[PDB]
Order: C-alpha cells, then sequence, then structure tokens
C-alpha cells in the first residue's frame, strides 16, 4: 500500500508538468494561426483573448492522455535508473502487479477526461462559436483603396468604387454584374447597370440596404442579335459572417443528451467519438508500462519522441475512421472500436513479451 | 591543427545530414497526411505525391537551422561523453578554437542553403503550385484560387491562371466607357509573351455597340495585347511571399514602394531569407554553449529531447513575432533579430561561465 | 537449503562468453565469486540473480528448477538480491523502507508486521534514524537500510554485487560485520568483487571463472597458491 | 619545475568543502593524493588541474600565477591530464591520435612531427599496433596509446586521475612499470585513487586531506604510523 501511494505520487506531480507545458505549447501554435487572420484585419485582436479561454477544454481533452502517457515514461524511467525498481522486483512484484498500482492514478485521469469531454468542451465550443458570430462579424467589410475594388467569391457580387472613406461616403458608384457568361452565353447572367450610388447603410451585420436610382440594365445576351437593355434598380448586397463555417462545425456543440437517440449518422458518430478519449486513457496506459523499462544507457528520455508519434498517429486514425464512418461508409457497428482493439492489441503483445520468450524458452 | 579539424568538421557534418534528413522525412510525411483530405476526383494520389515531392527543397531550407541546431548538439555529444573534448582542451587546444572547428564546415551549410533557396526552391515551389491548381482545376472564367485583377483608366483585365512558363490560362478582358457604359465582354484561353506585347490566344471577345446593336462574338485566333503587365509581376503576386526569391522579393519591394503602398510583409519576408546565415550561426553557437555547460554528460536521446523542445519554442516565438510586428507597428527587422539575438546573449553568457 | 547452478552456459554476438560452470551454495556459507575483468564472472552472476537468461544449464534451489522463472518469481523462491548502486527508496523515511517490504508478506498480520519492524530496526542499529528520509542518510547507514530492507522479505540467499567497490578502508570493518552478521542469521551469501583481497578475507570458499570456465575453487590458502589462478589473475608478486 | 599550490579554498552550497590546503609536487617525483570520499581530495585535485575554479588560491609553476588563467591555458605552461575512463578518439587510428595532438605543438616542423611520433611510437611499445581504430582496442594497449598521447604534448606535470580502478591485479604492473617510466623522464606525477594499498606504493609523498583540510603528510612508512588517519580514514587495523 505504501509502494502505491509513493508510485501514485510519483506519478502525477510529472504528469501534471508534462500537461502544463504540452498546453502552453499548444495554446501558443493556435495563437500563431489567428494571430495570421488578425493580421489581415478580419477578425478584432482583442477577442482573441476570449476564444483562447473557450478553447482550452477541448485541449484538455486530447493533451491529458498525452501527458500521463510521458509522465508514466519517465517517472518509471527515473525510478529504473536508481534501482529503485530493481530492489521492488527482487522482493517480488510482479509486472502485473505494477500494471494494477499504475491503473488507480490512470482512473483519475479517464474521469477527468470523460468529464471535459462529455459536459464541458461541447459548451465552451458553443459559448466561443455563439461569441465570435454575435458581435466579431463587424470586421467582416474592410477597404483597402478604390484601387483595390470587391470581388466577392459568390461569383456575382463585382462592382467598382472611387476613392474609400472612413464614413463609408465617398466610395460611392456601382458597377455591379453576375457576370459568369465567358463567352456571353446568357442573357440573365448580368445585372450591369451604371451607378454613382451604393451609400453604406449598414443596418445588420453588414447587410447593406443599397437600392441605386441609377442603374441601366444591359440584359441582353452579347454576342447576339437581341438588344435588350432596361432600367437597374439594384442587387441587395447582405454580409453574413463565414468565419464560423471555416473553422468549427455544429456537431462539437451539440450537448451529448441530444446524441444518445438519433438516427443522423453525423450525431452518432459524434457520440462513438467523445467516448474514445476515456478509452484512450486506459489504453495509454497499458502501453506505457512495458515501455518504460530502460537502461543506464538509454534513459527515460529515448522514446518520448515514439510515443509522441505514436500517440499522434492514434489520434490520426481514430479521426480518420470518423470522418469515413459518419458518411456511411463504414456500418455503424464496427465503428472506431477496432482501432482501440489495434492498439490494445499492440500494447498486449509488448507487456506480454518477456513471460512469452521465458515461455518459449520451455 | 589539420587531423582535429577534420575529425570535428566531419562528425557535425553527418550528424546534421543525418538530422535534416529525418526532418525531411517526417515533415513531408505530415504534409501527405495533411493532403491526403483533400482527394477529390481529378486530385489523385498522385497529384498529391508529385506535389509534396516537388516541394521538398523548400521544406528543407525552411527546416535547414532547426536540423543545424538538433545535428551540432548531437554531434558534439558524441565527443563530449566520450571524453574527447576534455582531452582536446587538455591538450592546449583553447575553446574559441573549437568553436571555430565546429563554424568551419557550417559556413559550407549556410552557404548551401541561402544557394538553394535563392535558385532551387523557388522554381519548384512555383511548378508544384502551379500544378496543383491545374490538377484541382481553372476552366471556367473565375474557377481557380490562382486568380487575380487588374485595371487601368478603362481596361479591365482578370486572369483565371498563371502558368510558370510565362502563359496565361483564362484571359478575360472588358472595357468600360466614361459613362461606365459597356464596351468588351472579351474572353481568351492562352497567351504568347512577344516583346511587350502580348499575343491572345482563342480570342473570343464580344464588344458591345453602343446605340442599338447587340453584341457580336468575333473568334479571332490571336492579337497582340497593349498590357503594362509583366510575367514576373504576374507570377510575383501569385506565390506566397515565403516562396520568393531573394532578388525577386527585393524588386518587388521596390515596385510596391513606388506606387505608394506600404510593403510589411515582403520586407519581413526578405529579412527572413536574408538573415538566415546569422540564425544558423546563433543557434549552434548556443548548442555548443549547451554541450559544454549542462548536457555535458547526459545520454543522446536526452540531447536530442532538449533540442527538439528548444527548437520548438525558438520556432513558435519566431512565427509569433511576425504577425505581430504587422498588428502593431514596430519594424519588421525586430521580429528576426530579437530571438537569435537572445540565443545568441544566453549561449555567450553560459559559454562565460563555462 | 542449497542453491546450485550446473552447466550454465551463453553467448554474445557469437563469441561463447561462458560455457560449462558449476557453483554451488550452502544455507550458511559465504561463497565468493571472482575473476578477471573480461571473463564471464559477472555473466554467471547476472544469470543466477534472473537478469540474464541462460541459454543452457539449470538454476535450482532444493529441487526447485527456477532457471525460466522471472526476478519477482525467484525472489518468492528464496533469493534475494542487492544493487551496486544506491537503491534506497529517496523520497521515503527508513521506517517506510522496510514497511514497504513487509506489508507484502503473506505470514504476517497487522501486529507481526509491527513487531518485524521493531526487530529489524534494532537489530542493524538504525532506530535513532527512523524518521529519516531515505535521501538524506549518509553512505554508511545506506547500506543498512538496503540490507534490512532485503531481509525483510525474508530471504533464504542474497546475492550482494561489488560490496566494496568504492568504499573507504573503514567502512570495510562495518560491511565485513554486516555479512557476518547475515551468515549468523542462516542466509547464503554470494559476494562477487572487484577488490580480491577483502573478499578473500571474508568469503570461506571461493570460485575463479576465466575465459568462461571454473579454472579454480577453494578456499583463501587453496586459491591464493595455485598457479593458473597466479599466472592468469593473481599475478607472481601478489602477497 | 615546482607546482606549488597555495592557501586553496572552495565552496559550492555556501559551505566550506574545501579550506586552507596547500601541496607542492616537484618536477620528478611521484605524488600521491588520499583521503575518504566526502572530503576534499577530489575537489582539490580538480582545482588544480583547473575544472573548477578556486575561490582562493596562488597555484603557480615556479613563480608563474596560473590560478586565474582556464584549462588550456594551464595545460599550455605543461600540466597534463588523464581522465580515469576511456578518452580515446574513437574513429581515429593509433598513427593519428599522436599525431593529431602533435600538430598543437608549435616548436615543431614536419619532420620535427614525424621523427617525435616514431619515437612516441616506438617508446611505449605500440608499432605494431599503428593502424587499428581507437575504439577497436583491448584495456592493456587503450591506456598505452592515452599515455602516449598525453606525453606527445611535453607536459611538465601530469595529473593521472585514478589509474588503479577497476583493473585486474596482474595488470597494476604495467600501470606502474609507465608511471615509473615517466618519472625516468623528468615528469612529476599526481596519482589520487579510490584504492591505497598500491597508491602508497608507487608514490613517495602523500597528501591526505579530510574535512577539507590537510591532516598529514609524508612518506608511505610516515603515514601509515599517523594516529589521525588511522582514526578518521584508514581505520584501526589497515595493514
Ligand atoms: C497533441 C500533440 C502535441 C505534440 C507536441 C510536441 C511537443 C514536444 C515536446 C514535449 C514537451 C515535454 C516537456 C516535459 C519535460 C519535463 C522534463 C523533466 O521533468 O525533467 C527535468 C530535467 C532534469 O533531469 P535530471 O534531474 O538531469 O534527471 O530537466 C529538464 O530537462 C527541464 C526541462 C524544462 C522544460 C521547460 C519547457 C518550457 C516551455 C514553455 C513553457
Ligand atoms: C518509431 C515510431 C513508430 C510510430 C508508428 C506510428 C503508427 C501510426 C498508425 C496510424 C497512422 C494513420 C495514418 C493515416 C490516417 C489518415 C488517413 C486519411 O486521411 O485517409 C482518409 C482519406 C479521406 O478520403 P475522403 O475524401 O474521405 O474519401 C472518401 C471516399 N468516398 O482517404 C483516402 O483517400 C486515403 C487514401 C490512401 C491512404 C494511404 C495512407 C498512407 C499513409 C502512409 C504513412 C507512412
Ligand atoms: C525551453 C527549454 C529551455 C532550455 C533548456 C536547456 C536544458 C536545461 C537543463 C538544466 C539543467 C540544470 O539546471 O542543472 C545544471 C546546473 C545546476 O547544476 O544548472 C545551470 O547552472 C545551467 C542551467 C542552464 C539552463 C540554460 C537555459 C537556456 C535557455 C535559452 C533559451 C531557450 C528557449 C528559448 C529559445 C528562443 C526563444 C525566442
Amino acid at each position: 500500500m505504501i509502494v502505491f501511494r509513493y508510485l501514485s505520487r510519483e506519478v502525477l506531480v510529472t504528469m501534471s508538468a508534462v500537461s502544463a507545458v504540452l498546453l502552453v505549447i499548444i495554446m501558443s501554435g493556435r495563437f500563431i494561426k489567428y494571430l495570421a487572420q488578425a493580421a489581415q484585419g478580419l477578425l478584432d485582436p482583442g477577442s482573441l483573448f476570449l476564444i483562447m479561454a473557450f478553447r482550452i477544454p477541448g485541449f484538455l481533452q486530447l493533451i491529458l492522455p498525452l501527458g500521463l502517457f510521458l509522465g508514466i515514461l519517465l517517472a518509471y524511467g527515473r525510478l529504473y535508473l536508481e534501482s529503485e525498481m530493481t530492489v521492488l522486483s527482487a522482493t517480488g512484484m510482479s509486472q502485473k502487479r505494477l500494471l494494477g498500482y499504475t491503473m488507480a492514478p490512470a482512473l483519475l485521469v479517464a474521469i477527468l477526461v470523460a468529464w471535459l469531454s462529455l459536459f464541458l468542451a461541447p459548451q465552451g465550443i458553443n459559448q466561443f462559436a455563439l461569441l465570435l458570430n454575435k458581435q466579431d462579424t463587424l470586421t467582416e467589410f474592410d477597404t483597402l483603396v478604390p484601387g483595390r475594388f470587391q470581388a466577392m467569391r459568390d461569383g456575382t457580387r463585382v462592382t467598382y468604387t472611387e476613392e474609400l472613406s472612413k464614413d463609408r461616403g465617398e466610395l460611392a458608384g456601382i458597377f455591379i454584374s453576375q457576370k459568369d457568361l465567358n463567352s456571353s452565353n446568357q442573357e440573365r447572367g448580368i445585372s450591369i447597370l451604371v451607378a454613382e450610388k451604393g451609400t453604406q447603410n449598414i443596418q445588420a451585420d453588414g447587410s447593406r440596404y443599397l437600392i441605386l436610382h441609377n442603374g441601366y440594365r444591359y440584359d441582353g445576351n452579347p454576342g447576339q442579335a437581341n438588344y435588350r437593355a432596361i432600367q437597374y434598380d439594384t442587387y441587395g448586397v447582405m454580409l453574413p459572417k463565414p468565419e464560423a463555417s471555416s473553422e468549427v462545425s455544429e456537431r462539437d456543440a451539440v450537448p451529448t443528451a441530444d446524441l444518445f437517440g438519433s438516427d443522423n449518422p453525423r450525431y452518432q458518430a459524434e457520440l462513438q467519438w467523445r467516448l474514445s478519449t476515456p478509452l484512450l486513457v486506459f489504453v495509454v496506459t497499458l502501453l506505457a508500462v512495458p515501455l518504460s523499462r530502460v537502461n543506464p544507457r538509454q534513459g527515460r528520455f529515448l522514446k518520448l519522441l515514439p510515443a509522441i508519434l505514436l500517440y499522434m498517429g492514434y489520434l490520426a486514425l481514430l479521426i480518420a475512421v470518423r470522418g469515413q464512418l459518419d458518411k456511411g461508409k463504414i456500418p455503424m457497428a464496427i465503428g472506431l472500436w477496432w482501432v482501440h482493439g489495434l492498439f490494445l492489441a499492440i500494447g498486449l503483445l509488448l507487456f506480454y513479451w518477456e513471460p512469452l520468450r521465458l515461455k518459449l524458452a520451455s | 591543427m589539420v587531423k582535429l579539424d577534420r575529425y570535428i568538421g566531419v562528425t557535425v557534418f553527418v550528424a546534421i545530414l543525418a538530422v535534416l534528413g529525418v526532418i525531411l522525412g517526417l515533415a513531408l510525411l505530415f504534409a501527405f497526411i495533411d493532403e491526403l483530405n483533400d482527394i477529390s476526383a481529378s486530385y489523385g494520389i498522385g497529384d498529391a505525391l508529385r506535389f509534396i515531392f516537388l516541394t521538398a527543397p523548400r521544406r528543407a531550407y525552411d527546416m535547414l537551422p532547426m536540423a543545424a541546431l538538433i545535428g551540432c548538439l548531437v554531434g558534439l555529444g558524441t565527443l563530449a561523453s566520450n571524453s574527447e573534448l576534455t582531452i582536446m582542451r587538455a591538450a592546449g587546444v583553447s575553446l574559441s578554437r573549437i568553436v571555430w572547428a565546429v563554424m568551419k564546415p557550417m559556413l559550407v551549410l549556410m552557404l548551401a542553403g541561402i544557394l538553394v533557396g535563392e535558385y532551387v526552391a523557388p522554381w519548384t515551389e512555383n511548378i508544384a503550385q502551379s500544378g496543383r491548381a491545374l490538377a484541382q482545376g481553372g476552366g471556367d472564367s473565375q474557377s481557380s484560387k490562382r486568380g487575380l485583377w487588374h485595371r487601368q483608366g478603362r481596361e479591365y483585365i482578370h486572369i483565371n491562371a498563371v502558368q510558370p512558363n510565362g502563359v496565361l490560362y483564362g484571359v478575360t478582358r472588358y472595357r468600360f466607357d466614361e459613362q461606365r457604359g459597356l464596351e468588351s465582354a472579351s474572353f481568351a484561353k492562352r497567351a504568347r509573351f512577344e516583346t511587350d506585347h502580348w499575343q491572345l490566344e482563342e480570342v473570343t471577345t464580344t464588344l458591345l455597340h453602343p446605340r442599338e446593336k447587340r453584341s457580336e462574338v468575333v473568334k479571332l485566333p490571336t492579337e497582340r495585347w497593349d498590357a503594362q503587365l509583366s510575367p514576373q509581376l504576374l507570377n510575383t503576386v501569385v506565390m506566397e511571399p515565403e516562396a520568393l526569391s531573394i532578388s525577386g522579393l527585393w524588386q518587388y519591394i521596390h515596385y510596391l514602394a513606388d506606387q505608394g503602398l506600404n510593403n510589411n510583409r515582403y520586407w519581413l519576408a526578405f529579412w527572413t531569407k536574408v538573415l538566415q546565415p546569422l540564425v544558423t550561426a546563433a543557434l549552434v553557437l548556443m548548442a555548443i554553449s549547451f554541450i559544454f555547460g549542462p548536457l555535458r554528460s547526459v545520454t543522446l536521446g536526452q540531447r536530442i529531447f532538449t533540442g527538439v523542445l528548444v527548437g520548438f519554442v525558438f520556432r513558435i516565438a519566431q512565427d509569433l513575432l511576425g504577425p505581430s510586428s504587422l498588428v502593431f507597428d514596430f519594424p519588421p527587422l525586430l521580429a528576426v533579430v530579437i530571438p537569435a539575438s537572445i540565443c545568441a546573449l544566453a549561449g555567450v553568457w553560459l559559454l562565460r561561465r563555462a | 537449503a542449497t542453491l546450485k547452478a550446473q552447466h550454465l552456459a551463453k553467448s554474445y554476438k557469437g563469441r561463447q562468453v561462458v560455457r560449462d560452470v558449476s557453483m554451488s551454495i550452502d544455507s550458511g556459507q559465504i561463497v565468493g565469486l571472482l575473476g578477471p575483468n573480461g571473463a564471464g564472472k559477472t555473466t554467471c552472476f547476472y544469470m543466477i540473480v534472473g537478469l540474464v537468461q541462460a541459454d543452457q544449464g539449470v538454476v535450482r534451489i532444493d529441487e526447485q528448477n527456477v532457471t525460466h522463472l522471472p526476478m519477482h518469481g525467484r525472489a518468492r523462491a528464496g533469493i534475494g538480491y542487492l544493487p551496486q548502486e544506491a537503491s534506497i527508496f529517496r523520497k521515503l523515511s527508513v521506517s517506510d523502507n522496510i514497511m514497504a517490504i513487509l506489508e507484502t508478506r503473506s505470514d504476517l498480520d497487522r501486529n507481526g508486521r509491527k513487531e518485524a519492524l521493531e526487530g529489524l530496526l534494532q537489530e542493524f542499529h538504525i532506530h535513532h534514524i527512523r524518521d529519516n528520509l531515505g535521501m538524506s542518510l549518509s553512505g554508511g547507514e545506506r547500506r543498512r537500510v538496503e540490507i534490512a530492507r532485503a531481509l525483510a522479505s525474508a530471504p533464504k540467499f542474497i546475492l550482494l554485487d561489488e560490496p566494496f567497490a568504492g568504499v573507504d578502508p573503514i567502512s570495510v570493518g562495518d560491511i565485513k560485520q554486516i555479512i557476518h552478521h547475515l551468515k549468523a542469521k542462516g542466509i547464503g551469501i554470494l559476494i562477487t568483487d572487484h577488490n580480491v583481497r577483502e573478499t578473500l578475507d571474508i568469503c570461506e570458499t571461493a570460485y575463479i571463472v576465466n575465459d568462461g570456465q571454473l579454472i579454480a575453487e577453494g578456499d583463501a590458502e587453496s586459491i591464493l597458491a595455485n598457479d593458473l589462478v597466479k599466472e592468469v589473475y593473481l599475478g607472481h608478486e601478489f602477497r
């Protein structure tokens, strides 16, 4: 029992330190990507603070299992290097007993990760998406110079402006037209008009009531003998906020109570993914114990990089299977469970290597 | 002092080459895994593999400094843990002499990095990007992301896709009158650059008649085009600043200066691509300081782990000071000088502490 | 009891390090295992301990084939061990360094564990440092605590590893006294060491393993006078 | 020449590990440095060689204050060093190990370097093994090549560090012969070792330090009878 408390307190502290370092690194890595979009001027650089505070629960869901993996590796390597475990196995301690001792601090991490992945990360992601949609769309429309006009990616909103204005009054004039004719093969595909109007009548989050009293439609399909030119009023330009749809998805914010009963493959793959990190904790704990046996020449800082690579590959396989399963390609009976089975098997063949060799030695 | 110089130089050179090979392999594997998600229809696995392989020199040039740091750490640790640098120091060989011995085969690496990043990286990067864009699409007037818009007093120019070999895919020309009267809806497929004019191809123009006549389609085969655009100008705008040759970056910085638009990202890219030897020298000086200090008798694994951790901490800071120098207002030269400078200062401090 | 190693053999990357070495330790004896550094002295010692798997031969303790048993199986069979390096529980008090092993014993109840802890703490004269942490102990007391801890498991044999290496000439007296005490308790002891003077002083029967073979054996007088060990190991001018 | 160290003192954790110890080695004699493990023997040795800067000290080589000089600065005036562990250049031949150090010397031309290399190769009887890689040498010849390489720099005092550690009793005769060979040339050795029985034999003057203070000095017969050392370090029954 004394050994149990000693091992648990030696593992938990190292896990905590490694998790803190990993969290700092991941937060910095995400900041260096959000700051680029801030530099483009798309998003207010005063709200990057909250976004981090709302996204960190989503990072302490894939960081904690790796923190436990590295903590077990480092702690048991330290105990192995100082002959602290040689005198523990020379008084009677099966490696099964060591696994039993290690599985108790892993239970706390599994409980914490299950809570964070089933009841906290969805709430945080929902709040982050809500507050990014609410008031961060004020910078959706940015104008640099009259030389750089507006060419929206929708393929229907392209126009011209003269010298811009801070008050948004001097950038009048409009040459709006859908203009998807190429060789002028269609008539309804252009809404060309001549305008000196286009006042920035922003009512909603960028939505504009830019009705133009100046405009002459040129509907007549060019390249033909049909000249059709009438008066044109305007083409409504409402600006929505597509930032949220580019980075996150609706699935990650659905409460767990809304996935227990459903027929949508995405809403069920999400449930299968959320219940995968508690098993991640136990699988990496099982993998960690046989790996931690090190020699004085190897040191404890040797198999850390392969451990990180293996964990990243495990997560990548989980995500790929989820993304090829929510499409219905894989029937939702095997699920993600075969990935867990594969990694459990490769951990079991590693925990039972020395006993297998001894048995094969007859 | 010849044999000691060759011994240390060969050791560090081989270690650096091995580390660079491993890092390049890992980077290519991660990039291919990321690219797998966009495999659809025309973008086959073969095209993705071709793009990944063609973007190898750029990744090697980018990862050269971290590779040099880790390789110097490993190579000097091999000597130090065997208690050979102590013998060299006790034989009368100074410490600055050992630093010079390590840096002698490293000016070669810095020169190779500059050469491969100013002559070889832009070509392969351009070829790979253009090939990926072609494979993904660009058939329509506005289909490919690799597009651009140019305007004159009345001439309107839109290019659907640009080619590395001085060719434009999807040339589109428009003409608006002084009263915003439409006069041309020209379409083209290809163009050839001769003298200063632009030899258009597949000219499917559509010129509007003002009074009552509806436009007509003239399928003229070729026509010289009077445009001030140069193929270098259209190539430079498309490519990202971090994938441009030094001479091209300098010329584009000056050209942006003439028109009055401020240049603050191209300046940062130019400084990063120029001050790379100094950053490498600072990093490897700090690595040499590490070997002679804390990581003296520690194992190889600890040295590799420390090198990787510090490389992460350094690269993250370097990539974080970039957009910060554009959001805020301070010279981009600081964003390149500060991290390398403090690395060199820490290395010198620890070396003087012996 | 009797720990016997018979026809032991091993081979590292082609070369045969040891071959046909036979040793036997009785309960109560102090048997020393010496030899040249490059020979298979350490290989034989670790093959008996359990850290290296023997290619051939058997290792049995009183009709109990423990050759193909792990280290914990051997430890439960009766064989102890004590590594050369410092192997005390650093962040644990002395009174807990022993109780952490006394709690695994099956024949001891709640009161028996306390009684045995008191006996072990008083026998070795470490009662005054009962509260000190393991990392703060001096060089002399660390060995006493380690021996008491290894004795808390009630081993039938203890295989010391380089007890006298890096030890002052005044502290070898304490180690010899501890070894004599352990012999008096009835526990057979196997000693392997680089220092061949104090080891031959304390041991009662010694084995020489040179070129992977048992070239000579016997007491101190018969081992200091043999010609083979005097021309491959000791030198013609040794005492 | 005379390597007189005066009034040495140091402190690691605010505590005076070494205080007021003075040693003097004439050029042409073998001097030993002994003491308990925790005392200031290794610290004093490392301060003399230069790896540990001394807070106080007048270390001088015949009226040449070299206390502030670095390790290479001290070695330029001529002070050898030989690490306890293997320090052979791994991927270099024996003929290259000596020549690499010889090229450091500034008073030798090409023909002089060649002649000195042949002289050193023949002097230490390693002319036959002049092409084997340094990493593929047995312990018997590795030490000879290391000592030849150390002598290639032409020092005036060689500071050996644990030469008789982890060697067989037949392999101490070779080391003693080599040390006598070095003493014949004129160098002044400063053997320091854990083992005392032959360290007090080969050497002719010992400086035993305890609690970071010089407690005794003199010839082996004149120190084995000292009461203080027989109380703290050597015990009451040594020899």
